[PDB]
């Protein structure tokens, strides 16, 4: 039998089979109520429902809705049953101890999982790349984390959190396009701006130079065609949008960009591990998909790192799903088989066994 | 080599993944 890999995020859930190379199910983390819908179905009926997001900045804030998402995951999405399979769940870096315990309780007692495991999302992305030691920048829909990992251990003292991700960038693009002329008022219009962001936007190597280029010619402009046929044109907004990742000031934030956040995390580690981290900086999450982010991150960290240092930014071509894939690799390993938590082991110990088994 | 040492060695070795 094969295990299941469930990767829950702030915006999207990824579900499938340990052994597979891609999640079979990908759907929004939305629970809708006026009796209860989950995912794709709920986004359509938004007109007659109040929509809830159980996962805020990677952290589960509502447990009743999280149960409903997980239920829809097996029965509706994967068309399987939880008590037949081991389940690999993913957690956010620096996830509260109680959340981890509640996550373990819900699986065993509510779904009767014969086995389960909870792994840190960034640690899995590092595994997916084929590394066990390195630093992961995970930028999703709700949160950006810089996570230094030593031989499978995420180093809690060195993890940094920044509440600036895809959702914030989608909202920023709406705003700067609004300033340029267009009006985006409906949620069906936001889902367009989000698509514009995912299709055309890119990270400039030199922002100020790129701004000068956009002001002198139309060479950087792209045309996005709408469903009704009408075409919209985007200039410097293409790179001004993901620039907010490097200058949170663009959003009115008093925070370091993803580059200096990565640097600051490496500098919180033991001096003798940094030279491996600088050369094993892996990018993961949907918000790291912008063309030219790897080269920009490379450029910016080079300015902060020692001049003798080898800087290497790994941007796996698929990295939008490296968390799930890293789990699909982990749960499929014959060497990992004895690191699950059996239902027996839970019944004997209780929820708090998660800490002594999952690290 | 501990059970964990052999887990990290398998991750670094990599592995083949299934199809659809
Ligand atoms: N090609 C792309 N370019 C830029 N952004 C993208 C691209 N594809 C997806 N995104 C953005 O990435 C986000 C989803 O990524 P991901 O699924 O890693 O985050 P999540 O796990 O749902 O949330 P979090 O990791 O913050 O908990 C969305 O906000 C989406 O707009
Ligand atoms: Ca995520």
């Amino acid at each position: 039998v094969a295990a299941l890999v469930v990767d829950n995020g702030s915006g999207m859930c990824k579900a499938g089979f340990a052994g597979d190379d891609a999640p079979r199910a990908v759907f929004p983390s939305i629970v809708g109520r006026p009796d209860s819908y989950v995912g794709d179905e709920a986004q359509s009926k938004r007109g007659i429902l109040t929509l809830k997001y159980p996962i805020e900045h990677g952290i589960v804030t509502n447990w009743d809705d999280m149960e409903k998402i997980w239920h829809h995951t097996f029965y509706n999405e994967l068309r399987v049953a939880p008590e037949e399979h081991p389940v690999l769940l993913t957690e956010a870096p620096l996830n509260p101890k109680a959340n981890r315990e509640k996550m373990t309780q819900i699986m065993f007692e509510t779904f009767n999982t014969p086995a389960m495991y909870v792994a840190i999302q960034a640690v899995l992305s590092l595994y997916a790349s084929g590394r066990t030691t390195g630093i992961v920048l995970d930028s999703g829909d709700g949160v950006s984390h810089t996570v230094p990992i030593y031989e499978g251990y995420a180093l809690p003292h060195a993890i940094l959190r920044l509440d600036l991700a895809g959702r914030d960038l989608t909202d920023y693009l709406m705003k700067i396009l609004t300033e340029r002329g267009y009006s985006f008022t409906t949620t069906e219009e936001r889902e367009i701006v989000r698509d514009i962001k995912e299709k055309l936007c890119y990270v400039a190597l030199d922002f100020e130079q790129e701004m000068a280029t956009a002001a002198s010619s139309s060479s950087l402009e792209k045309s996005y065609e709408l469903k009704d046929g009408q075409v919209i044109t985007i200039g410097n907004e293409r790179f001004r949008c993901p620039e907010a990742l490097f200058q949170p000031s663009f959003l009115g934030m008093e925070a370091c960009g993803i580059h200096e956040t990565t640097y600051n995390s490496i500098m919180k580690c033991d001096v003798d591990i940094r030279k491996d981290l600088y050369a094993n900086t892996v990018l993961s999450g949907g918000t790291t998909m912008y063309p030219g982010i790897a080269d920009r991150m490379q450029k910016e960290i080079t300015a902060l790192a020692p001049s003798t240092m080898k800087i290497k930014i790994i941007a796996p071509p698929e990295r939008k799903y490296s968390v799930w894939i890293g789990g699909s690799i982990l749960a499929s390993l014959s060497t990992f088989q004895q690191m699950w938590i059996s239902k027996q082991e839970y019944d004997e110990s209780g929820p708090s066994i998660v800490h002594r088994k999952c690290f | 080599p501990s059970p964990r040492e052999q887990l990290m060695e398998s991750i670094r070795k990599g592995k083949e993944l299934k199809q659809a």
